[PDB]
DNA sequence: CGCTCAATTGGTCGTAGACAGCTCTAGCACCGCTTAAACGCACGTACGCGCTGTCCCCCGCGTTTTAACCGCCAAGGGGATTACTCCCTAGTCTCCAGGCACGTGTCAGATAT
DNA sequence: ATATCTGACACGTGCCTGGAGACTAGGGAGTAATCCCCTTGGCGGTTAAAACGCGGGGGACAGCGCGTACGTGCGTTTAAGCGGTGCTAGAGCTGTCTACGACCAATTGAGCG
């Protein structure tokens, strides 16, 4: 059992640091990375929670996703919307 | 060498597929619901479109990111050269 | 009940430039997005374009204007010599 | 009275103006709609979904592939810059990114 | 003679919101760049300066943070390039 | 005529803005990155004055314009 | 500074999942003929806030010599990548458990046909 | 009074949802050599800065108009509607082939000689 965040790996950001198109990876960042990516589910789950919510449903859909990243403009498609 | 790391660049372009492990990014996922309202329960495919949108963010932030470090006349990242991001995009 | 998307008519547009090609669901699905954001994207403009000024009908002249301002170039004139097209010849 | 027809039909369009003319009524866009409006519509969504199609097949052709799959779409979008100042507020499902090397990070 | 500890501008454009283009040859110059779509036009003097503000306050915009990402490359002294950087990121040029 | 917009409006703009130094390379460049903001504002507000067959170029048709990039502002009407 | 040879790549075996025509079914939303109210055209008629020049000082450019500075190669070691080292939790998968909308319950009555 | 129907008063499984367990092994992790990169410094090499007097044109004053504005008659338009009737999706299982990979000789890279 772990709940510290590590699910986002080393390897992980390794690759998306990879996919982005960059190079030397100094250890400083990892941490750093975790935390924009936790600031940028927590607006777009918010809004998911208000889509569910909105509905009084105890389920979050591909709906509740997909408008909140539409609302918050970063557009999303391949899940209807 | 310590450089075929360059090679790795064009591997992970020629492919797609999504890099965080499936479960590892449901954990951080459900342990950001479970303190903000109560038992939120998730469709599977709303996960990975979650997953997908993050990703695409991150992608997004480490190519801004190549610009920040070559721009400053570095082939590699340091926090500082992320930190232009959040105050010249608008967060 | 019924889903309701429009899979059918962009795999007949796909006929019209490229029979020899197949699709999968997932690209089905990107192209069941594109379809209804443009959708999206030009009703609101024709509807505020009517706002704009006060009207009660969005008409063939604002989605002309919205169209105008949805592709900042050449595509904007082609999609408008295609929807003049289809309104003379629908009315004639 | 007599067998039906789609008013596209009548336009020169295949794209169905009917559906469409439900879309924005049911969209409750305004107290009336010009008949032209959606009519001219259906042009926007053949022309628009066309034009990429096409620049899709290029893609899968010359990744000498026979099914469309989401790559494609996102390289024949990142092929044009005229397609990229409408998708760029837009992510492409699982089609990743441009294949891209900036010149100052090569050997030699 | 040289000049010394130059703050004497920051000092003043900061303190207040006064308008920093003069009126007559903008006026021409939105005109004329009108006309290569649509000529006689009649233009409302309230509409070409309101677009003078949105242009001045635009350009603190495209100076404000523009400065900061020199900064980062570690010049004080912003060159063309730092442009091509800051409005490639706000995505206003590609 | 884009030569109206003068050196010492862009030093006042730029120190507005805080600005130190600049290498002189930087303006002729910059008044060509505001001709096409400028052009691009100007375009799309024409179009809704001569879209309502009006001739004159409204002030709400600027709102209406900046209002598409968001960067809304009152008392021209809105 | 061109060779040896290790490191990614490309043709053949064969297999197996997700398209593509189902396959009419068919459940229904598009069109036709009506019914129909009202807004925006078409259009006078009010007419300003647009276009259009003399006197008068200011707004911008050209010139003084120069260094803050960027870019240079000089100086300067750390820590990331690569690599092989092991230790472990992702994914898998099969069985668990419990929620919803259901048809008929079962019997019999709050409300009145 | 009468027929009957209408909630108390409720043990009967699919579909669906999510849970938790043990093994396997794909892969995360652990440690370290050591190169190659960020680097740490200062003129030395190359160019922004108010002038300082000076040229380029914007502005406080006048002066006319078909535009920009109301707001009535009305006719053309869509709303709204119900039947008829051409459309679109279900789901059922092909008929696959196309994409999926592993095996097994090509082309791209690290070492100094």
């Amino acid at each position: 059992l772990r709940d510290n965040i590590q699910g986002i790996t080393k390897p992980a950001i390794r690759r998306l640091a990879r996919r982005g198109g960059v190079k030397r990876i100094s250890g400083l960042i990892y941490e750093e990375t975790r935390g924009v990516l936790k600031v940028f589910l927590e607006n777009v789950i918010r809004d998911a929670v208000t889509y569910t919510e909105h509905a009084k449903r105890k389920t979050v859909t591909a709906m509740d996703v997909v408008y909140a990243l539409k609302r918050q403009g970063r557009t999303l498609y391949g899940f209807g919307g | 060498p310590g450089t075929v790391a360059l090679r790795e660049i064009r591997r992970y372009q020629k492919s797609t597929e999504l890099l965080i492990r499936k479960l590892p990014f449901q954990r951080l996922v459900r342990e950001i619901a479970q303190d903000f309202k109560t038992d939120l329960r998730f469709q599977s495919s709303a996960v990975m479109a979650l997953q997908e949108a993050c990703e695409a963010y991150l992608v997004g932030l480490f190519e801004d990111t190549n610009l920040c470090a070559i721009h400053a006349k570095r082939v590699t990242i340091m926090p500082k050269d992320i930190q232009l991001a959040r105050r010249i995009r608008g967060e | 009940s019924r889903k309701e998307s429009y899979s059918i008519y962009v795999y007949k547009v796909l006929k019209q430039v490229h029979p020899d090609t197949g699709i999968s669901s997932k690209a089905m699905g990107i192209m069941n997005s594109f379809v209804n954001d443009i959708f999206e994207r030009i009703a609101g403009e024709a509807s505020r374009l009517a706002h704009y000024n006060k009207r009660s009908t969005i008409t063939s002249r604002e989605i002309q204007t919205a169209v105008r301002l949805l592709l900042p170039g050449e595509l904007a004139k082609h999609a408008v010599s295609e929807g003049t097209k289809a309104v003379t010849k629908y009315t004639s | 009275r007599a067998k039906a027809k789609t008013r596209s039909s009548r336009a020169g369009l295949q794209f169905p103006v009917g559906r469409v003319h439900r879309l924005l009524r049911k969209g409750n866009y305004s107290e009336r709609v010009g008949a032209g409006a959606p009519v001219y519509l259906a042009a926007v969504l053949e022309y628009l979904t066309a034009e990429i199609l096409e620049l899709a097949g290029n893609a899968a052709r010359d990744n000498k592939k026979t099914r469309i799959i989401p790559r494609h779409l996102q390289l024949a979008i990142r092929n044009d810059e005229e397609l990229n100042k409408l998708l760029g507020r837009v992510t492409i499902a699982q089609g990743g990114v441009l294949p891209n090397i900036q010149a100052v990070l090569l050997p030699k």
